[PDB]
Protein backbone atom coordinates (compact mmCIF):
# COMPACT_ATOMS: atom_id res chain seq x y z
CA UNK A 1 0.00 0.00 0.00
CA UNK A 2 1.21 3.66 -0.59
CA UNK A 3 1.95 5.78 2.39
CA UNK A 4 -1.64 7.82 3.78
CA UNK A 5 -1.38 11.61 3.29
CA UNK A 6 0.88 13.10 6.16
CA UNK A 7 2.84 10.89 6.02
CA UNK A 8 6.39 9.55 3.72
CA UNK A 9 8.84 6.93 3.48
CA UNK A 10 12.08 6.99 1.11
CA UNK A 11 13.44 3.77 1.94
CA UNK A 12 12.96 0.47 0.00
CA UNK A 13 11.49 -2.23 1.72
CA UNK A 14 9.96 -1.07 4.96
CA UNK A 15 6.87 -1.82 6.63
CA UNK A 16 6.37 1.37 8.58
CA UNK A 17 5.62 5.22 6.99
CA UNK A 18 7.07 8.35 8.97
CA UNK A 19 4.86 11.51 9.80
CA UNK A 20 6.12 14.72 8.29
CA UNK A 21 7.24 17.52 10.63
CA UNK A 22 5.66 20.96 11.46
CA UNK A 23 5.74 23.10 8.19
CA UNK A 24 5.31 20.25 5.43
CA UNK A 25 2.79 18.43 3.76
CA UNK A 26 2.36 15.68 1.99
CA UNK A 27 -0.83 13.38 -0.35
CA UNK A 28 -1.02 9.70 -1.15
CA UNK A 29 1.81 8.03 -1.37
CA UNK A 30 5.13 9.71 -1.94
CA UNK A 31 9.04 9.47 -1.51
CA UNK A 32 9.56 13.12 0.77
CA UNK A 33 7.09 15.63 2.01
CA UNK A 34 7.33 19.20 0.62
CA UNK A 35 7.38 22.35 1.68
CA UNK A 36 4.75 24.46 2.04
CA UNK A 37 4.88 27.00 -0.73
CA UNK A 38 5.16 30.44 0.12
CA UNK A 39 2.09 32.33 1.75
CA UNK A 40 0.76 28.93 3.35
CA UNK A 41 0.80 27.28 6.53
CA UNK A 42 0.77 23.59 8.22
CA UNK A 43 0.87 23.70 11.73
CA UNK A 44 0.61 20.11 13.08
CA UNK A 45 2.68 16.87 11.75
CA UNK A 46 -0.14 14.90 10.25
CA UNK A 47 -0.50 17.60 7.82
CA UNK A 48 -2.06 16.48 4.69
CA UNK B 1 34.20 106.67 51.80
CA UNK B 2 35.81 103.90 50.66
CA UNK B 3 33.13 100.82 49.39
CA UNK B 4 33.06 97.62 51.21
CA UNK B 5 34.73 93.90 50.32
CA UNK B 6 33.56 92.76 47.30
CA UNK B 7 31.45 89.35 47.12
CA UNK B 8 32.98 85.97 46.67
CA UNK B 9 32.18 83.62 43.62
CA UNK B 10 28.49 82.49 44.14
CA UNK B 11 28.41 78.40 43.67
CA UNK B 12 27.76 75.98 41.05
CA UNK B 13 24.47 74.38 40.78
CA UNK B 14 24.07 70.89 42.46
CA UNK B 15 24.73 68.66 39.34
CA UNK B 16 22.25 66.69 37.58
CA UNK B 17 21.74 63.17 37.64
CA UNK B 18 22.75 59.62 36.14
CA UNK B 19 21.64 57.85 33.32
CA UNK B 20 18.98 55.52 33.96
CA UNK B 21 19.99 51.58 32.92
CA UNK B 22 20.02 50.12 29.38
CA UNK B 23 17.45 47.71 28.18
CA UNK B 24 18.06 43.65 28.18
CA UNK B 25 20.11 42.71 24.93
CA UNK B 26 18.19 40.44 22.21
CA UNK B 27 19.12 36.46 22.35
CA UNK B 28 21.05 34.93 20.34
CA UNK B 29 19.91 33.61 16.73
CA UNK B 30 17.57 30.83 16.54
CA UNK B 31 19.91 27.56 15.92
CA UNK B 32 18.92 25.21 12.77
CA UNK B 33 18.02 21.67 13.08
CA UNK B 34 20.49 18.73 12.20
CA UNK B 35 20.44 16.79 8.74
CA UNK B 36 17.93 13.54 8.16
CA UNK B 37 19.82 10.48 8.46
CA UNK B 38 20.59 8.30 4.96
CA UNK B 39 17.70 5.93 3.43
CA UNK B 40 18.55 2.97 5.01
CA UNK B 41 18.19 -0.23 2.83
CA UNK B 42 15.44 -2.92 3.06
CA UNK B 43 14.48 -4.88 6.32
CA UNK B 44 15.39 -8.82 6.46
CA UNK B 45 13.30 -10.92 4.33
C1 LIG C 1 38.43 104.28 48.97
O1 LIG C 1 37.61 105.17 48.06
C2 LIG C 1 37.78 106.61 48.35
C3 LIG C 1 37.15 107.40 47.24
O2 LIG C 1 36.09 106.65 46.67
C4 LIG C 1 39.25 107.02 48.46
O3 LIG C 1 39.84 106.96 47.17
C5 LIG C 1 40.02 106.14 49.39
O4 LIG C 1 41.43 106.50 49.33
C6 LIG C 1 39.89 104.71 49.04
O5 LIG C 1 40.55 103.91 50.04
C1 LIG D 1 33.08 94.65 44.43
O1 LIG D 1 31.84 94.89 45.26
C2 LIG D 1 31.90 96.17 45.98
C3 LIG D 1 30.60 96.38 46.70
O2 LIG D 1 30.52 95.50 47.80
C4 LIG D 1 32.15 97.34 45.04
O3 LIG D 1 31.01 97.49 44.19
C5 LIG D 1 33.37 97.13 44.18
O4 LIG D 1 33.42 98.18 43.18
C6 LIG D 1 33.37 95.81 43.49
O5 LIG D 1 34.67 95.60 42.89
C1 LIG E 1 26.56 84.20 45.13
O1 LIG E 1 27.55 84.08 46.25
C2 LIG E 1 28.53 85.18 46.22
C3 LIG E 1 29.43 85.06 47.43
O2 LIG E 1 29.42 83.72 47.89
C4 LIG E 1 27.86 86.55 46.23
O3 LIG E 1 27.30 86.80 47.52
C5 LIG E 1 26.77 86.67 45.20
O4 LIG E 1 26.02 87.89 45.46
C6 LIG E 1 25.82 85.53 45.22
O5 LIG E 1 24.93 85.65 44.10
C1 LIG F 1 23.11 43.93 24.67
O1 LIG F 1 22.23 44.98 24.06
C2 LIG F 1 21.82 45.98 25.06
C3 LIG F 1 21.13 47.11 24.34
O2 LIG F 1 19.75 46.82 24.22
C4 LIG F 1 22.99 46.55 25.87
O3 LIG F 1 23.73 47.44 25.04
C5 LIG F 1 23.91 45.47 26.38
O4 LIG F 1 25.09 46.08 26.98
C6 LIG F 1 24.34 44.59 25.27
O5 LIG F 1 25.24 43.58 25.77
C1 LIG G 1 18.73 27.22 10.16
O1 LIG G 1 17.45 27.46 10.93
C2 LIG G 1 17.46 28.72 11.70
C3 LIG G 1 16.06 29.00 12.18
O2 LIG G 1 15.14 28.28 11.39
C4 LIG G 1 17.94 29.92 10.88
O3 LIG G 1 16.93 30.26 9.92
C5 LIG G 1 19.22 29.63 10.16
O4 LIG G 1 19.55 30.77 9.31
C6 LIG G 1 19.11 28.42 9.32
O5 LIG G 1 20.39 28.16 8.70
O1 LIG H 1 -4.77 15.37 -5.48
C1 LIG H 1 -4.09 14.13 -5.31
C2 LIG H 1 -4.87 12.99 -5.94
O2 LIG H 1 -6.18 12.91 -5.35
C3 LIG H 1 -6.07 12.15 -4.13
C4 LIG H 1 -4.75 11.38 -4.23
O3 LIG H 1 -3.79 11.78 -3.27
C5 LIG H 1 -4.27 11.61 -5.66
O4 LIG H 1 -4.83 10.66 -6.54
O1 LIG I 1 27.88 44.91 31.96
C1 LIG I 1 28.36 45.99 31.17
C2 LIG I 1 27.71 47.17 31.83
O2 LIG I 1 26.56 46.64 32.48
C3 LIG I 1 25.84 47.77 32.92
C4 LIG I 1 25.83 48.62 31.63
O3 LIG I 1 24.75 48.36 30.76
C5 LIG I 1 27.16 48.31 30.95
O4 LIG I 1 28.06 49.41 30.93
O1 LIG J 1 10.26 42.01 28.67
C1 LIG J 1 10.80 42.49 29.89
C2 LIG J 1 10.32 43.89 30.18
O2 LIG J 1 9.11 44.11 29.44
C3 LIG J 1 9.52 44.59 28.15
C4 LIG J 1 10.53 45.68 28.59
O3 LIG J 1 11.33 46.27 27.59
C5 LIG J 1 11.28 45.02 29.75
O4 LIG J 1 11.54 45.94 30.80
Amino acid sequence: KPCQPGRYQNSIGQRVCKPCDMGTYSRYGGELCTKCPAGTVASKTGSS
Amino acid sequence: TSPPPSPPPSPPPPRPPPPPPPPPSPPPPNRSPPPPPPASSAINP
